[PDB]
Formats: structure tokens, sequence, C-alpha cells
């Protein structure tokens, strides 16, 4: 993300500048939205892919003067099993088994 | 009824495609979309049907019995074809331009009209001549009939033309040559100079090449693959076909109101470019058309060729009906002609059969009982052609009056011919008619020396049988195809299909010297080894313990009655015994068998009379190589007595190897401790032998050799010393461990051994190398780090010195899986080689007959070889490369005559 | 080999002598310390600078992932470092003088629950070698022959 | 820039001595221009040249004019490398030694599969601001950001592309089957599948 920076659109007034980026635990919305975490069980037994959502915030720079940085959702990523995001690190033997 | 006499080929006129087609395609649309698929254009517009609708061009012809027909396009702009470029430019740059003359002088007219009838014979020197008129043609200017009109230079690469003219005085402007321009020109050729090029003048007129109306494929052959239900993936010909007729529909609007006479030359170029693709996608110099996701086109170019295409993959080639495939299993007490076939496939696969007059109470029974119960019938047939199928709840009224004439299709039985197969396919004999009998379970039974041909063994292969059907092609299986008519093979004479791992080694336990039977276990292998005889096993020769017999005569029931050879075999060690029986033999051609012969050997077979007196069968007896006891008796007593030698034979060997015992322990390997200190003083000096060489070429003693490099005589030198070292060895283990254990009487006779790999086991294994050289890959100057550098020992490159027993050191075993990862590589490498290599040898030699005045033709007429294979004798009877072989022919015949 | 920043490498040899790219001839000067296929600097002394890398290694002051490799060609010399992400290593135990460091009372310390693979390698007396400095050394098969 | 060993040095002057009186200074970066197409392009002929040597002659030092300093030292280097092995001075390089034979793996794949799918969103963006900005002209000035933003961006885009790729294993650089479903007989297979 640091490699783009301030791009376009046309209008010389308006630019974006990016910021930081925040990964949320593995979560997943259906029809009539409603968000839940997965838990890899249950993902590879209906057909899902066990995601987590890409938070971004972005600068509004209006000539120059940053004001207000507003967090948008981009998209949603894989995530490895067992790493250090999801949610089975450091989880004990009782509570595998569950 | 007719057939196809000839085939002649030419180029359509355009004339000829507006008979031939039924409509002008003039809508650039499919379906548009995703209902009513009916247009006034490409689709069926009397045109070719592939739905369940009726309608077509008058002739009713719903989608079964429908040939599609063909469309045209008017095309507004004049096309050149892409496949006659290159040669529509032999014509251009070789005719005199306004008039149509071939710019060459009279002589060469009358001449090379002469030159024609005699050499109207052969292709290949007709074909240089027509290149030579090309040649004489460029380098002229001046032309007997119009004055040297100022020809221009033609030009190519790859299809854009020009022409090189002067305007003003010397000018080299490159003036683009207009395919309207072209077909204007070669209209003025004459028709008389068709015959002094490669033309003719009903069939090929030069300028039909350009495509002034493209003509439509059919819907027959353009089908509507579905996707998921109601969707329909448009077809690789449609879809381009469907842009052709867009790029028209606005260039014929552009020149009837646009006139910019400049955009109408860009669109020219992309109306060629475009039917370009779809003659051929894969050109050069052209951007490949793709479906737009990612795929190319398969143009007609990809659909005639492309290793899978409409010569190979499915005309020569084609996929079949009734046959199967499943795994095998051996069995030895079928016959060497059967099969076994599992009861779910003889239900699954049915000959026809025809009921005449002396099967009627056959097959009455047969369409009485059902599919079900396995003397059963499933599809019978009436003689109008309604088959009737037989499962549905009741019989006995279709097993009335049977009416003589029908077909019935019933199981397969224990009789029918079938084939069998290998798959890959590599010579004539591994496609063999067997003889099926039926036996439950799921797996293709095989009799066990039937296994060289097919060349396979039995860890899960796979085998396909398939029946044939017609009464004319059953009768050519059973008589030019079964197994024993392929006894001996036709690249060597010698017998292939023979005797394998136990039926050797287990021919060498009858026969030793020592063998005796009891009179229970003669009488109990003679019924199991097929043969019948009455109670004459006579006469109990040594009654010293009980009345037991030899090995010999029990071996000497087989054979029939007057044979006499004498040959000796691969045990022989001590050739001074042998001697002497010859000489007595030569000089006393028959002395008595009891006195002088029972001062016999081992390794001297001598039969008499058809009673083995000397000898021990091992492989020169039998075997997938040479065993000159098989093949005496294919050449003299015909062929049907000698696959009962081989299945009495068979049966015999593996009865007394059953019950007596061929085990292979651990204790067979091992060598008392004297002997292993001889092995051990031998590779201590042949390592400091190693260490002494590498100090002459060290301090400047080179002694060179006069072909190889210093560098390379040392390489040379050394591994002569490490194989006479390893071979030192091996024979030091071979003195020792006596011809008493099982696992020397498999290498000495041979039946899965050699006498390397038994002396791989309890000495060295050599030099470990890879393709020649010693192994040298690895650190700078070093294999392995464990090694001090700049080192060229014996056992610092590549040299183990342990067997399989006494274990290896982690860089010997290290460098054995250098060695062994190099026998891997090649087996799989090699066999596509050899596979292409095949095809060219066949496809270039399948024409070639015999007629009946022994003589080899080409299909042209022209005489290949005289008296076929300088000769003339069958090299499948033939004997050894030689002819009538006389020698053998003499000594048969007298002693027949004289001994009565 | 997992990754490093670069940064922290170069700032680290330039006080340990490297000699930058101002001020070469090079040849003859028995010099070129590369990093990373990247040439950068020289210093005069092989045999000081290659064991002083290795020796500060071993004793905790710089990170985990570094390894020396020399070359000893007879007119040419390189110092190679490696310092990309990529690498496939092997462990080894370092020997000195004729003896195998760290034996017995650290064998006890791994057997009971007092130390593990993580204090060895600190400790100094596992090393990961790359293919490359491998070329340098000179391995032994068993305890008895050493 | 080549070399300063005078053993090196002769050979130098043999090669460039030969061809020196041939073309001289600024006039081979048009000749460049000259060779990839003919007919006098003008216009082809500067600009391509200045195209092909700022994207193609050694990208890892830099895409800058400012960086044509540093890339003639580097190629100044393997000009050096091939003229030592003519006379001797080391030995040839094996391309199977495990020294140079790196391993990327599934964090290194995986971010150049995120660059593609990342760019690609960004220029998607892009277009939903311009085709926005008049259809509805004017809103809440410091609230337009704040509210231009968030309908601008339609979060499918990324995740698709990450997904399908990843599903069939053909990524945009070049490389097939990346992607092997995951091998799962017998507990030895599946591990040794890993590895
Ligand atoms: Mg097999
Ligand atoms: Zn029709
Ligand atoms: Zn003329």
């Amino acid at each position: 993300v640091n490699e783009f920076g301030e791009v376009v659109p046309d209008i010389p007034n308006f630019k974006v500048k990016f910021g930081k980026i925040r990964i949320g635990q593995p979560e997943f919305q259906e029809a009539q939205g409603q968000r839940r975490p997965l838990y890899p069980m249950d993902a590879r037994i209906r057909n899902l892919t066990y995601s987590a959502p890409l938070y971004l915030e972005m600068i509004p720079v209006v000539n120059g003067i940053e004001q207000e940085p507003v967090e948008v959702r981009i998209g949603e990523l894989p995530i490895m099993l067992k790493s250090k995001a999801c949610r089975l690190y450091g989880l004990s033997d009782e509570e595998l088994i569950k | 009824k007719k057939v196809i006499g000839s085939i002649e080929f030419g180029i359509l006129s355009p004339q000829e495609i507006r008979k031939m087609s039924a409509a002008e395609i003039t809508v650039p649309d499919t379906y548009d979309d995703d209902g009513y698929p009916i247009e006034g254009g490409l689709m069926d517009k009397r045109l070719g049907v592939i739905d369940p609708g009726l309608r077509c061009e008058t002739c009713g012809a719903r989608a079964g019995e429908c040939p599609g027909h063909f469309g045209h396009i008017e095309l507004a702009r004049p096309v050149i074809h892409v496949g006659f470029a290159k040669t529509i430019h032999r014509v251009l740059e070789s005719t005199c331009r306004e008039c149509g003359r071939i710019k060459l002088t009279d002589e060469e007219i009358e001449e090379y009209m002469q030159k024609f009838e005699v050499m109207g014979d052969r292709k290949g020197a007709v074909d240089k001549l027509i290149k030579e008129i090309h040649k004489k043609a460029k380098e002229r200017m001046v032309c007997p009939h119009c004055g040297a009109p100022q020809f221009p230079i033609k030009f190519e690469r790859p299809t854009i033309y020009w022409e090189l003219r002067k305007d003003e005085e010397g000018n080299e402007y490159k003036h683009r040559m207009m395919p309207s321009e072209v077909r204007d020109r070669l209209e003025k050729i004459p028709d008389k100079d068709l015959p002094l090029l490669g033309l003719h003048p009903e069939k090929s007129r030069p300028e039909w090449m350009v495509l002034t109306v493209l003509p439509v494929p059919p819907v027959t052959m353009r089908p509507s693959i579905t996707l998921e239900s109601g969707i329909r993936a448009e077809d690789d010909l449609t879809h381009k076909l469907v842009d052709i007729i867009r790029i028209n529909n606005r260039l014929k609007s552009n020149i009837e109101a646009g006139a910019p006479q400049l955009i109408i030359e860009d669109l020219w170029d992309l109306l060629q470019y475009h039917v370009t693709t779809y003659i051929n996608n894969e050109t050069s110099g052209v951007p490949p058309a793709k479906h737009k996701s990612g795929r190319p086109l398969k143009t007609l170019a990809q659909r005639l060729k492309g290793k899978e295409g409409r010569f190979r993959g499915n005309l020569s080639g084609k996929r079949v009906n009734f046959s199967a495939r499943t795994v095998i299993s051996p069995d030895p007490m079928i016959s060497i002609n059967e099969v076994g076939v599992p009861l779910a496939v003889a239900m699954e696969l049915t000959v026809p059969e025809k009921v005449t007059e002396f099967n009627y109470e056959k097959l009455k029974q047969r369409v009485l009982n059902g599919p079900e119960k396995y003397p059963g019938a499933n599809y019978v047939i009436d003689p109008e052609g309604r088959r009737i199928r037989l499962m549905e709840s009741n019989r006995e009224l279709i097993a009335e009056k049977l009416d003589i004439g029908w077909t019935v299709e019933r199981h397969l039985e224990d009789g029918d011919v079938v084939l069998f197969n290998r798959q890959p396919s590599l010579h004539r004999m591994s496609i063999m008619a067997h003889r099926v009998r039926v036996m439950p379970y799921r797996t293709f039974r095989l009799n066990l020396p039937v296994c060289p041909p097919y060349n396979a063994d039995f860890d899960g292969d796979e085998m396909n049988l398939h029946v044939p059907q017609t009464e004319e092609a059953q009768a050519e299986a059973k008589i030019l195809m079964e197994v024993q008519n392929h006894i001996i093979s036709p690249r060597y004479g010698g017998p292939l299909i023979a005797g394998i791992q136990d039926h050797i080694s287990g021919g060498y336990l009858l026969t030793r010297e020592g063998a005796y039977f009891t009179r229970y276990e003669v009488e109990q292998m003679l019924m199991f080894a097929g043969m019948d005889v009455n109670e004459l096993p006579e006469p109990d020769k040594y009654e010293n313990g009980e009345p037991l017999w030899s090995g010999k005569t029990i071996f000497s029931l087989l054979l029939p009655d007057d044979l006499t050879i004498w040959y000796r075999n691969k045990l022989c060690d001590e050739p001074e015994r042998c001697e002497a029986l010859e000489k007595l033999i030569e000089e006393k051609l028959i002395p008595d068998p009891e006195e002088v012969r029972k001062l016999a050997y081992d390794g001297f077979v001598y039969i008499q009379n058809g009673k083995l007196l000397s000898g021990a069968v091992d492989k020169k007896a039998y075997g997938r190589e040479d065993g000159k006891l098989l093949d005496i008796i294919v050449r003299e007593y015909g062929v049907e007595r000698a696959r009962q030698f081989l299945d009495q034979v068979t049966k015999l060997t593996i009865w007394v190897i059953t019950h007596k015992g061929f085990t292979t322990a651990i204790d067979d390997e091992d060598l008392p401790q004297e002997a292993i200190d001889r092995i051990h003083e031998i590779i201590r000096e042949a390592e400091e032998k190693v260490q002494r060489l590498i100090e002459a070429y060290k301090r400047g003693e080179l002694e060179p050799l006069p072909g190889k490099t210093l560098e390379e005589t040392l390489e040379s030198k050394i591994m002569a010393v490490l194989a006479e070292a390893r071979d030192n060895a091996g024979k030091v283990a071979e003195r020792y461990l006596g011809m008493n254990n099982h696992a020397v009487i498999m290498a000495k006779t041979g039946a899965r051994g050699k006498i390397l790999n038994i002396t791989q086991m309890a000495a060295m294994l050599g030099q470990q190398s890879i393709r020649g050289k010693r192994l040298y890959r690895g650190y700078r100057g070093r294999v392995l780090t464990h090694f001090k550098p700049g080192d060229l020992g014996a056992r610092a490159r590549g040299f183990v010195t342990n067997s399989y027993k006494s274990g290896l050191t982690p860089q010997e075993y290290f460098f054995h899986a250098m060695g062994g990862r190099e026998g891997l590589v090649d087996t799989a490498v090699r066999t596509a080689q050899s596979g292409y290599m095949q095809r060219r040898l066949i496809n270039a030699l399948q024409d070639l007959k015999v007629d009946y005045d022994g003589t080899v033709r080409d299909p042209t007429g022209i005489i290949v070889q005289f008296k076929y294979g300088e000769d003339g004798v069958d090299p499948m009877k033939s004997w050894q490369g030689k002819t009538v072989d006389v020698d053998r022919v003499i000594v048969r015949t007298l002693l027949k005559m004289r001994g009565g | 080999t997992t990754g490093i920043p670069e940064r922290e490498v170069r700032e680290y040899l330039m006080k340990m002598g490297v000699v930058p790219i101002e001020e070469r001839r090079p040849a003859p000067g028995l010099y070129r310390v590369y990093l990373n296929g990247v040439l950068i600097g020289t210093v005069e002394d092989g045999r000081k600078l290659v064991e002083r890398i290795r020796a500060d290694r071993r004793a905790g002051k710089i990170s985990d992932v570094i390894n020396v490799a020399l070359y000893e060609d007879e007119e040419v010399k390189e110092v190679y470092i490696n310092s990309d992400d990529g690498r496939v290593r092997r462990p080894l135990i370092v020997v000195e003088n004729g003896k195998p460091k760290l034996t017995r009372e650290h064998v006890e310390g791994i057997k009971n629950g007092t130390l593990t693979w993580s204090d060895l390698i600190r400790m100094g007396v596992i090393e990961y070698l790359d293919a490359e400095e491998e070329e340098n050394a000179y391995v032994a098969t068993w305890p008895w022959e050493v | 820039a080549v070399s300063d060993d005078p053993r090196i040095q002769q050979v130098l002057f043999d090669n460039l001595e030969d061809a020196s009186d041939i073309s001289t200074q600024e006039e081979a970066l048009d000749y460049i221009g000259r060779l990839a197409l003919p007919g006098q392009p003008k216009e082809y002929r500067l600009r391509r040249a200045e195209h092909i040597i700022d994207n193609n002659l050694l990208p890892h030092m830099g895409v800058d004019p400012e960086n044509r300093r540093a890339k003639a030292y580097y190629l100044g280097m393997m000009a050096l490398k091939v003229l030592e092995l003519s006379l001797g001075l080391r030995g040839e390089d094996d391309k199977d030694h495990y020294a140079n034979k790196r391993l990327k793996l599934a964090g290194d794949l995986l971010k150049d599969l995120f660059r593609v799918a990342f760019g690609q969103l960004v220029k998607d963006m892009q277009y939903q601001m311009t085709k926005t900005y008049q259809r509805k002209g004017e809103r809440y000035t410091f609230e337009n950001i704040q509210r231009f933003v968030r309908n601008s961006i339609r979060p499918d885009v990324l995740s698709e592309r990450i997904e399908h790729a990843l599903a069939t294993g053909s990524w945009p650089g070049g490389r097939t089957g990346v992607s092997q479903l995951l091998d799962r007989t017998n507990y030895m297979s599946t591990l040794s599948h890993l590895r």
C-alpha cells in the first residue's frame, strides 16, 4: 500500500492518501446480514471460504489539510489454519476436541 | 450397391458454390437471446436441422437422417485464400502481364510438351520439373510479343504484395498490389498455359483461388453445446462466422454511402485478416483470434490436425464396442490356449448366433431361461430387423415357434473365440485369440507359460479382451491367430512361448543324480500332469532300500518314441568328461544303453529312442531364449503335439518343486571367517595401488597415453584397477560356497538370477559410476563435505566396499543413491524415443505384400525386391539364418533307417 | 530462512573496517565483501574479518540469521555475507580444538525442563550453515573420530 | 567503469578501437530507435528507446533516468565477468549448487497475488469517482469525501480475484499449477505433501 499513496482522480483539488491496515477475526455475514465467527470444521462442511475482512483507513486531503480519516473495508482475505491470525493459535488440547 | 473407384481433387468454382448452396446469410445474429433460436440467416433458414423441428429445405428431414447443407456469403470485396498464397506468388512472378504468355522461347514450348510424356509416371521426378520453369521465367524482362512492357518486381513475406515500379526515371516506391487487380490479371491467361504449369483446365482455374463468395459450413458440422440447462455454448466455428458477417454488413454500407476512400483500404485488410484466422489460426505473423475468456479458437486447421484430429484420432483409430478390461492373476491348471473370464463380464458380452437347424434345441433353452441364469440370452432379432429385448416379465411368448432364420444374442460359453491385448502394442504377437473358459471371481486368468509374448507380470496389470461377432470375422481369428501357431518367433527363430521361473529350476531337481522317487510319489504325479498311461512305470530299478524308481524314466515318458539328440548345456564344469562320452558316440553310432552309458555326466544331454539315458534339464530345453528340445519338436512332429508337450511338462515340473521344498533363508549368503579375510586383503592392496598411482601424477612421472590428456589418463587407469579388484573378489566367493544351497541352483540353470548379484551380496559392490564418469558433482573439489579437498583417492570418489549384509556407512549409501537415480531416469526417457521411431518405419513400409511369383512390390508397381528376401525361405521357419539344415537331416534319417 | 531488515546489517559493517567503493582501486587488493549480490565496500585482511563476524554471532550481539563464507582462490578473494529470505539451511554442532562443545551437563538440561533449542543457539553451540558457508567446513560423522 | 587491472585493460582497447570509429557519442541512442523499426520514425525513434532503456535494462536498480549512472556500473561488472573467464581467473558456475537456488514460498507468492488484485481495485475506484462527480454535482463539502469514498468501492472486486486465482492455480504472473488440492489418504501422505 505504501508504494501507491496518492494517485488521482482527474479533478486537481481532491486527493486520497492511504493509511494503515488492520485484520479482523475470521467472521462471516450471510444474507439478512449478521456477523458471527467461523470455526474451520464448519467452513469445510458447507462450502465457504474461511476468511477475514480487510479494513483500510484513507486520508481525505483537501488542499493539503488533513482533517478526518475514515476506515473502509476493502474486501476479504483467506487465512492459514493454525497460523498466528486464525482462531486456533495457542489453543489447548481439550478445546481442539471441542 | 457400388463402391468408390477413384477420388479426383480440384477447386470449387464460385459459380458452383451458388448452385450447391441453398441460402445466403445476411443476418449477423445467432440467438438474441435465450429463446427462439430462429433467424433468416445462419440458423435453419432451410439450411440444416439440429432441433426436433421438421422444417428443412422441403425434404422433411428430422435430425436423424438429415445431411446438413451449405450456405454462402456474397463477399463484397475479393479475398485471397490462405493456402494458395505461397503458390499464387509462383504464378504472378512468372507471367508476362496484360497478354497472358509464359515468358519462354519457342524451343522450350516444343521441348517441354515432349518431356511430359517421357516422365509420365513418377511423382518425385515431375515435381522437380515444375521448379525449373519458375527459375527460367524469373530472369527475363523481354517478351517476344509485347516489347518488354516494364515488368515490375514482385514481392511477398508474408501475405501483403507489392511492386517495384519506376515513374519519373528511377523511383522505388512500393505500390501495394490490390486483390481486385490480381484477379483481373488471372482471367487473361488462356487455358493452354495450364498444362505448362501443374494445373488442370476443368478442375482448377487460377482465378477461382480468390474468394469472391465464401461458403458456409452446415449445421450438422456445427452443434449447439448446452452449458447447464438452457444456456447454449456457441461453437468455435459459429462464433467466428457470426463476426465475419457483421464486419461485412458495415463494409457494404461503407462503400454504398461513405466516400473518403481511405478507411475503405484500412477496412479492406480487416476482412482479409478475419477470415484468414478461420482457415488456420496458428499461422505466423498473425495474432491468434481468441475466445473472449482466454482460450484460442480451434479452427479448421486445428480441427483437421493436432495429434488428435480426424485422420488418426477418430477416422483410422476409433473407440469400440463389446470389450472389457480388468486385472490379471495366474493359474497353471488350464491349457496353454485358454483364458479365464469372470462371470459378471461373461453376462455383459454377447455373440450373435443365427439358429439354423442343428442348434435349434440349444437356443430354445437359451431364450427360455431369461437373462439371469448363466445359460441365457439378451436380445433376440426377427428377420425384419426389429430387435426384442427379453428382460420384461415373460419369455414364454417369445419361446414360441422360433421360426428358423432368427438371430439370438446369448452369453459367452465354453468355446467361443475371444481376443486379448496388452496395450502397449509393440510387436506382432501381442494379440492372440484364446478359447474362453468361465470361472467365478473378478480377474482375467492366464496360463503362466504365455507371459513372455505379452511382456507382463502379475503386480496388478490390465488386459483387455474384445469378442468378434460376424461369422466371417470369427473363423479368421480361430485359424490364423491361435496360440499354438505362435510358439516360435519371427525375430530370431527360437521359441518364445516357453518355460519360466519354476519350470526350469524344478526340472533340475527331477534329473539330478540322486533324485530317487518312491512308488507313491511316481503314481501321484503321473495323474497330476495330465497324462494317462496304464500300469507301466516299470521296472523298479533300485530295490536296495525299497522298490523305487529313478528320475530319468519319469521324464522319459513325455517324449515321442524316436528322438535322437545330443548337445552340451550350461552346467558343464569339466569338459573332459563330456569329451569321452562324445568320442564313443561319434564312432559307434548306436551303443548299448546299459553298459557304456553308465559312465555319464550331468551336463551332456543324450536322448535316444525316447529314453533319456544321460543328462540334466535346465534352461537349454525350454526358455524364453533358445531351448533346443522344444525347438526340434515343432519342426519334426507338427504343432499340436508341441502344445501337449508343453502342457504336460509344466504340470509335472511344478509338482516336484512343490512337494520337495525350495526355500531360501538368510544363511545362504554367508561366508566363513577365513574366506572373509581373503577378501579384505584384496581391498587393502587395491586401495594402496590407487594411492601410488596418484603420486606418479603429482610429482611429474606422467607416463601418458597417446589419445587422452594427463587428467583423462589418470581416470582411465584407476577404473581398470578398481574393476579387476571387484572381479578378483567375485571369484573368491564363487569358488567357496557349494552348489547345494537354493541360491546357486537358481543361478547356474537360470531363472531370475545371475552370477553377479549373488557375489554382489557377500562381497564388494564395485565402483559406482554415472554414465561413464566417476562421481564429480558436488562442492569445489570434494563430493561430500566429509572429505579433505583436493583428493582423488578411491574411497573418497565413489567406491563402496561393504556388502548388502555387512551394512552401508552413510557416505557409501549416499554414493549409492547417486548411482541408483541414473537407472530410473533412463526408463521413461528411452521409451518415448522408440515409440516415435517406430511410427516412421511402419508408415513407410506398410504397403508391401508378396505376390504368387515371389516378388515384393510397392503400390505403383515398381518391383522392389525379386524373389522375396534373397530367395526365399520364411524367417519364421528358417534355422539361425541358414536354410534347409542338411546336417541334422542326414543324422536323423540315417539313425531311424539303421536303428529300425 | 525468514528475513531481516537490510539496513541494520549495512550500518553494522561500516564501523567494523569496511572501506567503501569511493576508495577502492581494487586489484590486487584482497577485497570485495559482498552482501546479497550487491557489492559494497572493501576490507584489507581476510582472516581478521571472516573470523570476527562468526565470533560475534556465537556471542549474541548480532542477530542469528547471518553466515559468512570465504573464497580462497590462488589469485581471487571474496568475502560473502548472505541476508536474503529464501535459503535452505542445516544444523550442526560446533567443535573447537578437538573437543565437542557443550557435553553432558547441558544434555541433562535438555532432558529436564530447564532449557531447549531456543536456548542452545543463543548460547552458541548449534550453528546453521547455508550451502555457501558449508564450503569452508570439514565435518565429522560420529563423536568417536574427532 | 570496467576495470583497472592492466592485464584486463589491454584486451578492452582492442574491442573498443575496432568499432569506436563507426558511431560517435549520443547518436547510438537514436540508433536503437533505428533498429527496432525503420523508415524515419522520428516520433517513434527517440521515444521508444527512451521507453525501452528505462523499463528493460536492469530494472532492479531503478526506473528513473537519474539511475542510468548506476546501471552502467552493474552492466560494466557483467562484461568484466565474461572476460576474466576467457583468460581464466575463475571457474564455471554450476546452476544446481544450492548456494544460488532459492525457494520463494507461500508467504512470498501470495504477496504477488495481492499486488495485482489491489492494483486493479484502485483503478476501478478512480473510475467511479469521475463518473459520479457530475451526475450529482455538489453535496456537503467536508462530508463529500465521507460519502464519495464509501459509495465508490463495491467490495467484491478484490476478493474474487484472490479466490479464483487460487481455486484454479493460474496466477497472473505466468505460473501454472501452484495450488494443488491436499492429498488426504494415510497420515504419512498428508504430511509429505506439505513438504
Ligand atoms: Mg506391470
Ligand atoms: Zn436437410
Ligand atoms: Zn506476349
